[PDB]
RNA sequence: ACGAAUCUCUUUGCCUUUUGGCUUAGAUCAAGUGUAGUAUCUGUUCUUUUCAGUGUAACAACUAAUGACCUCAGAGGCUC
């Protein structure tokens, strides 16, 4: 029907705001970012003087098959992505839902005029079968290579120093890191730890870390700030037969360091992918070791 | 003329192309009409139990009758049933009627000179001496009865 | 082969659900545009 | 190295493995066809192991 | 001459890979002698190439790159 066709779905959130909204209808506009087929463009200002058009991407048939807004095109109730939505819903009835898309331009205009819902979208738009499963969702929180000649690279890396005060070194060798953990994260632990945020400004820290070797170094520019980093770190570890190691703190993690005296670089962890996966397994040793 | 050029342009040509008949195809035409229309009163004819190959064999004597019309060879064949054989000499002679009226109409023309196609000369040539000698054979037997 | 009969015609349910063109044409033009009302 | 696939000849030419390409699903009766998916869905998966 | 089920077999039924248009059957039904064009092979000609300047003596450069160590935030120095 050309004559009688719905409202747009549009979020509260795109809409902003304001009582009154100048919103532009272009009968035949763009063509659904979905379906690939021509719909009703809406688009519009969130204020007079702003300086972004908010459009309407998919068509409302589109927007209804998945319960989403045309704009921002997440989920009309909950405000959360098709993705996530999916994935909480398979939490609670304990098998996948899923809405599947075609590849296929005439399995996408196939896909569309079907006036079923998709995913996630049975569930939503029906407040009754939504509010019950957040109440579902609420007994969940209550539940809460032995080939390899390695024996060039662990020279470099030093192994057998301690964390002291005395040396006044830039470069620190990081160990214990998990596969976990990602790169950001120990860079702004040591920049919380010293005030030196926004670091990436002044350059005052660089870090490399291999994810492979579970290892990694963090070089320091200005070696008086080694000494703030020592000092700053009072939780330590000696192992049994001395040579005292600092623990950086990630949350539940673990992560021991000693002065390197030297710049360490890149490839002082390994030169092949194969290659540094027995270091982490060197490594597993020692900190068995330095524990236990 | 410049408007439907610039559309198609940017639009394409729709897929709806539906065409009329001409001159061209109305023999083709004629065909597909009356090959629908004895399907469709076989098929009535039929008790039960007949499917798209069934259909398809019996579309085969229809051919073979209007050539046997053609020939002037009667055309008789055994163990066809009595209603369907009526059916199918009924709309020969339908056929019969356009294809002689056809032949009457176009030697008209051709006598007044006015606009016969190259190739229609030729078939009206065809059709008239079909007729000639069928109008010959039933006055052969006239005599002989 | 390639030579056939049909076996179905070309149905109108297929154009229907095309999007439309609206090319112009010479015999869609406005022609006899006023009814005419018997008494 | 990948099979290569064959070259689309049109604009909306249909990879036909991709996906189920006019999928007419069975019309939903009262007989709760829950536990038969699972047993496909175990054994398909089982049959492309 | 009737067994409760398997295999092997005959006959009825079912026909199963079991003739998918049209018109003027859609239209027509091959050289004795005397000379050319195209392709390939064979032969001939032309075109597509550059540097060297013997011997002896003296001087200069080369056989920049690689390996290792150190400083600075890749370069600099040293040795082989
Ligand atoms: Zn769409
Ligand atoms: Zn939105």
């Amino acid at each position: 029907d050309e004559i009688n066709e719905p409202p747009p779905n549009i979020c509260e959130q795109c809409l902003g705001d304001e009582a009154n909204i100048r919103m532009t209808k272009i009968p035949q506009g763009s063509e659904c970012k979905i379906c690939t087929l021509p719909f009703t463009l809406y688009h519009f200002k969130t204020s007079k003087r702003s300086n972004n058009i908010i459009k309407t991407l998919i068509c409302v048939r589109c927007a209804t098959q998945r319960n989403i807004c045309q704009c921002c095109m997440l989920d009309s109730r909950w405000h959360i992505p098709i993705q996530l939505r999916d994935h909480l819903i398979s939490l609670v009835n304990e098998e996948n839902v899923m809405t599947e898309e075609a590849k296929n331009d005439m399995m996408k205009r196939f896909l569309s005029l079907k006036n079923v819902k998709l995913g996630g979208a049975q569930i939503t738009s029906d407040p009754s079968e939504a509010d019950n499963i957040v109440d579902k969702l609420k007994n969940i929180l209550l539940r809460a290579y032995a080939s390899v000649d390695i024996s060039h690279i662990l020279k470099k890396l030093p192994l057998n120093e301690s964390f002291l005060k005395n040396p006044s070194t830039k470069s620190f060798f990081l160990y214990n890191i998990d596969a976990s953990i990602p790169e950001w994260k120990i860079t702004d632990t040591v920049s919380q730890l010293l005030g030196i945020k926004k670091w990436k400004d002044g350059n005052s820290l660089s870090l490399i870390v291999n994810h492979k070797a579970k290892c990694g170094g963090l070089r320091f520019q200005s070696s008086e700030l080694g000494e703030r980093f020592v000092s700053k770190i009072s939780e330590t570890l000696v192992t049994p037969k001395g040579l005292k190691r600092g623990v950086l703190l990630i949350d539940r993690f673990r992560i021991f360091i000693i002065p390197w005296s030297s710049g360490f670089s890149a490839a002082s962890f390994g030169t092949n992918t194969a290659e540094n996966i027995k270091l982490s397994l060197s490594l597993n040793k020692l900190i068995q070791l330095e524990l236990g | 003329y410049i408007g439907n050029l610039i559309t198609r342009q940017f639009e394409g040509r729709s897929n709806e192309i539906v065409k009329t008949t001409t001159k061209q195809r109305l023999d083709a035409y004629y065909d597909l009409e009356l090959r629908n229309s004895v399907m469709d009163d076989i098929l009535e004819m039929m008790p039960e139990s007949i499917r798209q190959k069934k259909a398809r064999t019996i579309l085969q004597h229809l051919s073979e009758a209007w050539r046997c019309w053609k020939a002037n060879i009667p055309w008789d064949v055994p163990g066809m049933p009595a209603p369907i054989k009526k059916i199918i000499e009924r709309y020969i002679k339908s056929k019969a009627d356009a294809w002689v009226s056809a032949a009457h109409y176009n030697r008209e023309r051709i006598k007044r000179g006015a606009h016969v196609e190259k190739t229609m000369v030729k078939k009206n040539l065809g059709r008239l001496t079909r007729l000639w000698i069928k109008n010959e054979q039933e006055r052969q037997r006239q005599i002989q009865k | 082969t390639s030579h056939r009969p049909q076996l179905e015609a070309r149905s109108g349910a297929k154009a229907a659900a095309y999007t439309p063109t609206g090319i112009e044409h010479a015999r869609l033009l406005p022609g006899h545009t006023t009814l005419k009302y018997r008494k | 190295v990948a099979i290569k696939k064959p070259k689309k000849k049109y604009g909306t030419d249909i990879d036909y493995n991709e996906d189920i390409v006019y999928e007419q699903a069975p019309m939903p009766g009262i007989y709760d066809t829950s536990t038969e998916d699972r047993q496909i869905k175990k054994k398909f998966e089982q049959f492309e192991r």
